[PDB]
């Protein structure tokens, strides 16, 4: 009734961790703020063609 | 005498058809390809977002 | 139906090249991924982590394990791996690699050194390989490859 | 955060004749699943950095 | 009277995860002493004793 | 980069699909098979065929 | 539709090894059939003619 | 009503060949393959925008 279990796959040796995520974004610890999606970029170079 | 013989059980042989008998073998039938399946996320909401 | 078979397996490898020998998988189950090849890791190269190296405060190191692929460590204090102590003490059996990988651990459980994926700098991501007169930086590039294997029929 | 790859056009045209696979979407499908990964795999080690 | 039948045994790939790479591109899926003598991540044999 | 290469223009290699790139191939197409033509046989009316 | 292709051919050889070194082809257009082969020849083997 | 009859445009010196073509595509001697049609490829050099 309380605690989301995330297993972390790549643990060294051993350990649990318990943290706080209130509803507001602000209630984390650690804020991941994404200033730009993954942005896909695409060239040629003129003398092979070849797609990079 | 018209023997079938088999491959040298070598995989070079064997992906040729080459064969130390009479009838050289077209070659070996796929059977399907084999990848790694994508490792998974944590989810990313033990940490609020905020974005820029 | 055939008395000859083959099946196909597809791998993704890091580096530019994948057919290199000792390019490390992308998506190995059992080998984390590499928390720094698309950040820190095309403007810096860190230093391996080895017996015998003295950490100075502030500095990164990296290191291969047998079981969990690669971690990068920041040093928090000044500490010798296994030039102090150890070094003939009585162990049955265990490879010097492997010896390495306890020595880790136990500098890791006892908060000298922690698990750190960075980013890279704004202004060297941008002036990558050549652009602006830049000299000297090379992306990191992924590639795949694709390898056969084929069996026969007993009787 | 950054990657890219590059692909010869011989190896895009031979790929999708004898295997079906473009060799477009599996270079821009890995590309953008590593970046992904490591950002995820970033913030978990973060929060390993940071827990008291 | 007699009889005849023919098989194959084949390893599956990926069988010895823990090398990222294969041999040489090309090698027998039939097991053998390199292929899987204890590689084999698939399976795992545990010995008890005392019961 | 991530190029295919092509076989070493060797004729087992051509076979068992072994190139020198990044993919290897499956085997190459099959384009038939060519038998030989049984050559004629010229009659027999200009000779006795009395039967025994 | 594919990098490279593959063509066979079928032979008929004279006696026993079909791939033994030294066979002759037996419907060859141009080589007239071994008239003796079933015949006389089976009983006997005929010297080879040569010079001097 | 027998042979067709092509021109060497370039021709070095006055000859003539004789040759043969089954119905079949098979029975023909030399056999043309094609692969890739002729693929259009375009770019441009950076440093002078000069189209290639």
């Amino acid at each position: 009734g309380k605690y989301r279990v995330y297993i972390d796959q790549y643990a060294k040796q051993d350990y649990f961790t318990v943290g706080y995520k209130g509803p507001n974004e602000m209630d984390a610890g650690i804020y991941y703020a994404p200033y730009v999606a993954l942005t896909p970029l695409r060239g040629s170079d003129p003398k092979n063609f070849q797609p990079v | 005498a018209e023997i079938g013989g088999d491959h040298g059980y070598n995989a070079t042989n064997i992906a040729a058809g080459q064969t130390s008998g009479a009838v050289t073998q077209i070659g070996p039938a796929v059977m399907g390809m084999v990848r790694r399946a994508i490792p998974n996320l944590i989810a990313f909401d033990i940490c609020g977002v905020q974005p820029m | 139906n055939s008395p000859t078979g083959q099946v196909f397996a597809l791998r993704a490898v890091y580096g530019k090249d994948p057919v290199a020998a000792g390019a490390k998988e992308a998506f190995h189950p059992m080998y984390g991924p590499d928390a720094m090849f698309s950040g820190q890791g095309a403007a810096k190269k860190f230093p391996a982590l080895a017996a015998s190296t003295q950490t100075t405060v502030g500095d990164i190191y990296t290191h291969f394990f047998q079981e969990t692929g690669t971690v990068y460590l920041q040093a928090s204090v000044q500490v010798t791996i296994d030039a102090g102590d150890e070094d003939e003490d009585e162990d049955e059996d265990a490879t010097d690699a492997a010896k390495l990988d306890a020595e880790i651990k136990k500098q890791m459980e006892a908060g000298a050194l922690v698990e750190i994926a960075e980013g890279m700098a704004t202004s060297i991501a941008e002036l990558q390989e050549g652009f602006n007169g830049s000299t000297d930086n090379p992306w990191n590039e992924m590639g795949f490859r694709i390898d056969k294997q084929v069996i026969e029929a007993k009787s | 955060r950054q990657l890219k790859a590059a692909y010869s056009i011989e190896l895009a045209q031979d790929l999708r004749a004898v295997h079906g696979m473009d060799a477009d979407a599996e270079l821009s499908g890995i590309l953008a699943t590593e970046i992904m990964l490591e950002i995820n795999r970033e913030v978990v080690d973060w929060i390993n950095y940071s827990a008291q | 009277m007699g009889f005849k039948t023919r098989y194959g045994i084949g390893i599956n790939p990926f069988a010895e995860s823990a090398a990222q790479a294969p041999a040489s591109r090309i090698q027998s899926g039939m097991p053998s002493i390199l292929n899987s003598l204890g590689k084999n991540a698939y399976f795992r044999r545990v010995y008890v004793k005392g019961i």
